């Protein structure tokens, strides 16, 4: 029987996780729905993500939460991403002025036992995309390329998103802290 | 700190062996039957009071806002019972609890006493759909009643639907039983002098089930017992979802805590109960 | 549906020009003081335990958590008990003491019996501010010990931080005086027999103070007395902020509730100790 | 091994002027006012029922026989308070009242309290008699009603004539008193805490005034006093004929026999009433 | 006859040097503090009571008048630990320790174990001052507790005050400690057999401690060491007013007298804990 | 609170025609032969130093003294005992001794076991000035050799002036006695646990006495005997004057004071121990 | 009811990263030294006195043979401890230490304090063989004499063959050790005060060593810990073949059972040791 929990809704974060942190007979899955607080800032709302989330399932429980600050809108969306992506879809390209394309991929796990909470972030710097391109992965993976490659996520597979995206540093870390 | 299912499968095989384990079954026990959990059941007082359910909830414990409840109208409490029952006991319900796997091996054991604190005929059911018969023990006059020889007896601690004067859901009624002189609560003080009980579906909120298990240590520390001795005959409680204070407050009254695995609720149960046998 | 200052106001006037009237003072008649309530305390035994003390509130009850609290490390409680006197009792709640309007107002009137659930001295402390003198009764001892003729007795009702072996904090320790058989336990209900209550700063969750106005009905009820003559002793609940479920709730033990003005806590409750002489 | 009258005489003076004292009276002391005791109503009993006396009285206890005698048929109970009102309260038992040294010795002193096991209006009758005024408790509707002020309040703790519902003369009116539950039961036992008694023309032959005393001393010895301060607050019990063996077990509950001269008992009960003065 | 500080510090940084000395503090030095020694508790004993303080010094010594003290009243020492610990460890007893120049220079060292007789939290609390950490070992929970790895034990000789069971003060209390049974006692005669002591602010009174160095003399001169080899582990007792036979009672049990300036107290054993670095 | 003269006398009586009553007398019992007490030792042993009398006294206690003393120069403390032995056993305090009302009176009296604390053969001799015999019995060899049948066995406790090995009247020596291990007190032990004593001119300042009656009430308080029982067997403590503070400690352990008459120190012990006979 | 060598090797990792763990080693650890044990040393005395050895061996116990021995001629024990030396800690059985598992496993760990019940110098001498240096303490001159700083101290519980008059083999030298007053007794009580034993090669049979964890029991009872509290801190008892009944004694006494494997003694100890590395 598992001993820690990764609780997400989204069917396409469970894949990735699954991908790498599927060995592990010490994680389980579960999908129950939080609401998030209203902030920006990305620490502040995975904090209140994992209070939230314990208070639902009662075991001890991991959950996620992303950012994508942009240089142009100051640090917009933050932790305010998934209503950005809703109402703006690849108009989020068109809005940002061409020349100041720089933005900052954040990601932060957050495990809950019951008594404490510890948050993981990493971070990846990159730039919008001039317009959206490629297939796979998921939201907001067609706008975003990373410093130095040419691509976006859309355009990578899975093994090649995870060697630059946020969450691929953070299998490791997650692991190692929790003995997964 | 926390027993597995592999590890407290031996230890329930001699206590039912010997013919000294009861189980005590909760409003959990019922969830697979689509019924109501006492969340549920406040969400439909408050449409009925014209309340918000979220706003409704944050106004007293759940004891209290059925105590709201039963004395903002006359007859409003009999009006209640009598929609628990078409909803509780109804042919859906049924029909859903031949085909439960919980039920079906509830019933495949030869117990002697069954205790329940849910208001629904779900588990005497469970025996009769096995082709074994049970005895409802409810109030006065069913402990006085006339059963056969060797049949387990089923008793609706918190009372019946149809025996509505023995339902206990307001907090004038929880305090009723506060003295621990109905005929459930005499009955229950007896057999937890002498019994192992397991606890399936039910969590510990109920402040009278709670001061009957502190009042067996009270009489289990007067009597002076060693070490090793006031600590050998234990309790069990099965649970997905036990936090991490409430295990350490049961240690005091003798009562293990059984992990079971949270990602399928019902075959978590049915395995147990699978593993007595 | 709530009585209002002024007109609460004549009908503690009479009862107190009678004598039969009795104030009950809860935890946030101490709050001027600067002191926690029941919701600092927990969040200072999860800051000793290594909790987050939002997640470990929703663990359990107010006297759940304690119990937890107590039963971690021997000699747990006693550090707890040392740790509130030096905070509860310090120079500078004393200094906050004379100064307050509200303890200075419930000195101005000639009381003879207080009871408080609170572990301070500030309620007697309040009235050796005014001059007066005060008698301390907490233990059997208290009881059968010597005082002065005419002199306001304080019943510490839940205990004394002098006294740590009658401080009731954990969950154990309220099962204890669920039997109604303790020195204040005694003293509260022959009181309430005879006498009409003030209840000031104290909100109804502890489940031994509704379980002895509960038991004062079932006198009441099985007396037979009709329906004017049930209902002509009533009770006070003064609060500036009770819900919409436990106003009704504890109409049915007589008791009333007196709305107090929530933009000032502290002033609300002088001008009601000052409407009373 | 038993305080005499002079030896007792500056024990009593101590706990009077502090306000701790409270006379526990009998049927002894209605005795010179012509009024059966406990074995005059028994060989009235037996007179109706159809017994010779003395025959009546080898088949059962005091308590037993009063509750044959009030379901022999229906309504024979109440005929009873009504036969005793005519004679316990009759004209010429008021006259030899007032010309009475024991009630004039009374009522001299300037009690608070005053419990009795009689059922006659000759205690607060003879309060009345020295131009004082009394309040009689005997119900739960007297403790809830207006008295003054500063006025002896009589507790009838086994009844009143007047209100022949309070009245305990049958075993199960004795076995019902038992939980100690009563208004005159709950008054009893918070005075206890804090008062001393004196015990005037009373044997302790009720179980249920034996058992209350019992509990007291279950709270004396939980609270780990010492030797000394254990026994510091005594009760008094004046008797012209204890035997051998009853002192002895009334010294575990810090009561002590004070003799009086067997010779005049009248003249006996008076000489300790001024001596208190 | 007597060392001077000069003369004692390369003796002193020698023992400190091989982790072979430890430090035991008495009641002066806590006097910086503006605490109470053992003649200011007696002053405050002696209100209590009702006696002169002068008049009540002459009835006997330390331990018998507070011997008298706890056996007037029932409760009465557990007042007294609360009032001390309101009185010892407040708020302006911690802010006179930062700057107290011998809770500094006491806590640069790098100690393993501490003793201490007197009832505050200033020893340890010296310690957390200067960013260090201790242990507080007062009672056989604590010896038997987690600790760290590397951490200064402090060893509360004589009791703290957050666990009331542990304090010796009265007489009986001091009879109890005869038997050198108590964990306390039996470490600290483990750690006489190898190492030196430094006494600063202790004066030796208490028959309990003059007792242990007796009895390691009887394991000293029954080995039967030369002249030369028992006379080469000394202890060290800084004293700025020791008479003239105490130093000669001391040196039959090795231990040499540091003789310090008398004009400041406090800044003579600054420099004396300086002088050891 | 305190015993007269014939208040105690009918119970020394009682215990005496038992034989279960033993003198234990003290250094105030040699007072009228113009003996020193344990003052004017200390003023000889002063000025044999080259103290002032006033000014030694306030450099320890009177153990501590006599440690001093004998450690200022070898065989200093054999010369004492040659000195007290012809100051004590003089032929004029032989010749005081058989005109002495309080010797005569002793031994009158037909004891079988008399304890003494003081060097002086003043109370065998008192015993064979009478024509009785007594038996000394001070040191290992004593108590192994040869007696008479039934003969007074006089135990100097302390010492006596012909085995100079026996006396302890140092610190050290006082010390060695607290391991309870010496032939007297053995002896002493086991008299305490079957018969009362009468302290005749002695007051409790050795902490080896105090010591021993403190070691009795930890068998009596463990043996779980009642209030009534454990009081049963008591000691008596004559004294002229006794303070306020030490009467109380002694209750503690079952002693009672004799209170006598302090204008005549000698003719009131006589008077006690005539009042026996 | 038994712990097994996996089991108990995640719980003497805990206590050796901690510091808190101490091994206690016996006879059976200098078995593979090809070692006499207790029974062939009262083979060895046997052919000394001229009995047979199984004669020999069914006139008393172990300690009472070799009282025999010691008192059968004039310096024989003496010449038993010169026979021992040449056979204990001779040049081949130093040859056959470095080459033994469990004399490696042992140095491999970091200890600091090491006790050993026997005579050789095979404990301290596997440290000197590991490039480490111990600290041999077996008299009161070994403590107070000069060490290293972070030395291991092997305490010689015992005694040593370098110091004949340490040794306590006789059944006087037993009763000598009663009263836990020896060097060795007193370090040992305080380290069992705070640590966890591991006792390897040793058996149960020194009624000095059951009788000090008998009182650390009377400590561990006296302080009303919990049923939880109490049984925290355990020590370890590693045999290959402890019988039925001395297992369940030693539950009274914290004490864990490890079975070892009895196939090959050496191996199955090797690897307890190291396991905890
Ligand atoms: O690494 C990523 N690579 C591509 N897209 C991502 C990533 N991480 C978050 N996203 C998207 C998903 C969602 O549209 C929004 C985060 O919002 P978020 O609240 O976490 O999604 P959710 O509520 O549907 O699932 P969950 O219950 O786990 O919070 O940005
Ligand atoms: N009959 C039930 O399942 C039930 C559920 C919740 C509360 N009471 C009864
Ligand atoms: N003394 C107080 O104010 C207090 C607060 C909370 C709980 N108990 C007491
Ligand atoms: N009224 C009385 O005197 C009386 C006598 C006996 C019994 N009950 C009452
Ligand atoms: N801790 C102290 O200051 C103190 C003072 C007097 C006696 N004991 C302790
Ligand atoms: N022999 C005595 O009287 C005596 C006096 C003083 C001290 N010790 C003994
Ligand atoms: N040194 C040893 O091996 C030994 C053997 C038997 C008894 N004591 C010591
Ligand atoms: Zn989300």
């Amino acid at each position: 029987a598992p001993t820690w929990f990764y609780n997400t809704t989204n069917s396409e974060k469970l894949r990735e996780l699954q991908h790498v942190l599927g060995g592990s007979a010490k994680l389980g899955y579960l999908t129950a729905k939080v609401t998030e607080i209203l902030d920006v800032d990305l620490e502040t709302v995975i904090r209140a993500k994992a209070i939230a989330a314990y208070r639902a399932v009662r075991v001890p429980v991991i959950v996620e939460h992303g950012a994508l600050c942009i240089d142009a809108l100051n640090g917009l969306p933050g932790a305010l991403v998934k209503p950005f992506w809703e109402s703006l879809d690849t108009r989020l390209c068109e809005v940002i002025p061409a020349g100041q394309r720089t933005a900052r991929a954040r990601g932060a796990l957050c495990y809950c036992d019951g008594r404490e909470r510890h948050v993981l972030i990493e971070e990846t710097e990159g730039e919008i995309a001039p317009s959206a391109r490629g297939t796979g992965g998921f939201h907001w993976d067609p706008i975003f390329i990373p410093k130095g490659q040419t691509r976006t996520f859309a355009e990578m597979s899975l093994d090649e998103k995870l060697s630059f995206s946020p969450l691929g540093r953070l299998h490791t870390r997650l692991r190692t802290e929790l003995g997964l | 700190t926390t027993l597995t299912l592999s590890e407290a499968a031996p230890l329930l095989k001699k206590e039912f062996r010997e013919g000294r384990l009861i189980p005590f079954l909760g409003a959990g026990f019922s969830k697979p039957l689509k019924l109501p959990d006492g969340s549920q059941l406040i969400a439909s007082l408050a449409k009925t009071l014209g309340f918000e359910p979220e706003l409704f909830d944050m106004h007293g414990r759940f004891e209290q806002l059925a105590e709201f409840f039963a004395i903002s109208a006359p007859n409003r409490l009999q009006r209640l019972v009598y929609e628990m029952s078409l909803s509780f006991d109804s042919a859906e319900a049924e029909a859903l609890r031949e085909k439960s796997p919980m039920h079906r091996a509830l019933a495949a054991l030869d117990w002697r006493t069954i205790y329940t604190t849910n208001y629904d005929k779900h588990v005497e059911g469970a025996l009769r759909d096995a082709g074994k018969q049970a005895a409802v023990l409810a109030s006065f006059a069913d402990f006085q009643g006339p059963r056969a020889r060797d049949v387990c007896e089923v008793i609706k601690f918190h009372g019946t639907l149809d025996q509505p004067d023995t339902i206990v859901l307001t907090e004038s009624s929880y305090f009723q039983r506060m003295a621990l002189d109905a005929p459930p609560d005499q009955r229950l003080r007896a057999d937890l002098l002498a019994n192992s009980f397991l606890f399936i579906g039910y969590s510990f909120s109920d402040t009278n089930i709670r001061y009957i298990w502190y009042r067996m240590n009270q009489l289990r520390e007067q009597s002076q017992l060693g070490v090793k001795h006031s600590q050998a005959r234990r309790c069990f409680f099965a649970t997905h979802g036990a936090g991490l204070v409430q295990p350490d407050i049961l240690q005091q009254w003798n009562i293990d805590v059984i992990q079971l695995d949270p990602t399928d609720k019902s075959a978590s149960v049915a395995r147990l109960l699978e593993s007595i046998a």
